[PDB]
């Protein structure tokens, strides 16, 4: 279990309880949960990709303290 | 090749850089740094070669073989 | 070359820009991808551009090979994503991490040189029809960065 | 009165004493003093674009604890 960080461009930074097992999918709900986003209007970035969400955190090499971009 | 060098005293600063900029890793005591007219500081060994391919200070791009004033 | 790449990986997950974000693709260190946030309040706002990051065997003596993936209309960008900058030729210098260069470039779409440009036709359509200009890169980043 | 940081080119952030009035001459100034770059080899970025000789932080609305981003003086061709 681990923390990972979202920023918006503008926006502040929010904090998410992860594990590397879970599915870009799973961090989606779980940035819906405290920002009220739907899933659908979600684009995750990381280390320059988009994240694709049937893959995991692991998949991306994303780790505790990793710094994801949401763009809307 | 001739620019001013010292061993670093992390006990006693001569300025206030810490850094190398070329490597981005620390001064460590008693590494050899070269310092460059316009002042600024950087291991030896990594300035030295940006220094055979260019005469520019990597930071303020000074040239290193005239004297800034 | 690999200690100070991996140096850069770590500045970036320690202090992550809000305006870039980059690392390795499939785990090669010296082959990286890329997003620059298009800056807000231009003809780029809003948009997500790509660029791919190829380390040279010597850096930081030497600079990285970055270009756009993403098309994009600016006078210094080809339509071959290559970018003619001062800081990725003559001017470049070892100070400069691979997030200063992303933000660098960021903060050349809206300063271009249209003097010296790569590309001469959007250069002189920059300087005699400025309206023309930004109603175009407006059009080009909603149809290829969004 | 209020400060704001720079990431320098050490990759050091360092922390301003500024007010909004200050123009962005005058905030080189204070990074030469510190860092021993001349202003006309420093570019500042925040929000993603270069901040111009002339205008001054409030004018690109940079607030207290903002960041701004010291690069080298650029040129695209
Ligand atoms: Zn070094
Ligand atoms: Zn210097």
């Amino acid at each position: 279990s681990m923390q990972i960080f979202v920023k918006t461009l503008t926006g502040k930074t929010i904090t998410l309880e992860v594990e590397p097992s879970d599915t870009i999918e799973n961090v989606k709900a779980k940035i819906q949960d405290k920002e009220g986003i739907p899933p659908d209007q979600q684009r995750l970035i990381f280390a320059g990709k988009q994240l694709e969400d049937g893959r995991t955190l692991s998949d991306y090499n994303i780790q505790k303290e990793s710094t994801l971009h949401l763009v809307l | 090749e001739q620019l001013p060098s010292y061993r670093f005293n992390p006990n006693n600063h001569q300025s206030e850089q810490t850094l190398c900029v070329v490597c981005m890793c620390d001064f460590e005591s008693r590494q050899l740094l070269r310092v460059l007219p316009c002042n600024h500081e950087f291991h030896a060994k990594c300035v030295d070669k940006w220094l055979k391919a260019n005469r520019t200070c990597p930071i303020c791009r000074a040239d290193a073989s005239e004297v800034h004033r | 070359a690999l200690k100070r790449i991996h140096k850069e990986l770590n500045d970036l997950a320690r202090d992550p820009p809000a305006q870039c974000s980059a690392g390795p693709v499939g785990d090669d260190m010296f082959h990286w991808q890329a997003t620059i946030m298009g800056p807000n309040d231009s003809p780029y706002q809003g948009g997500v551009f790509f660029l791919t990051i190829h380390f040279p065997t010597d850096y930081p003596f030497k600079p990285p090979k970055v270009a756009f993936t993403t098309r994009i209309y600016h006078p210094n960008i080809n339509s071959n994503g290559s970018i003619k900058l001062d800081i990725l030729r003559s001017q470049w210098s070892p100070a400069l991490t691979i997030s200063k260069v992303l933000l660098s470039i960021c903060s050349l779409l809206c300063d271009p040189n249209p003097d010296d440009p790569l590309v001469p036709e959007i250069a002189r359509i920059y300087k005699t029809d400025r309206e023309k200009y930004n109603r175009i890169a407006r059009e080009w980043t909603q149809k290829y960065a969004m």
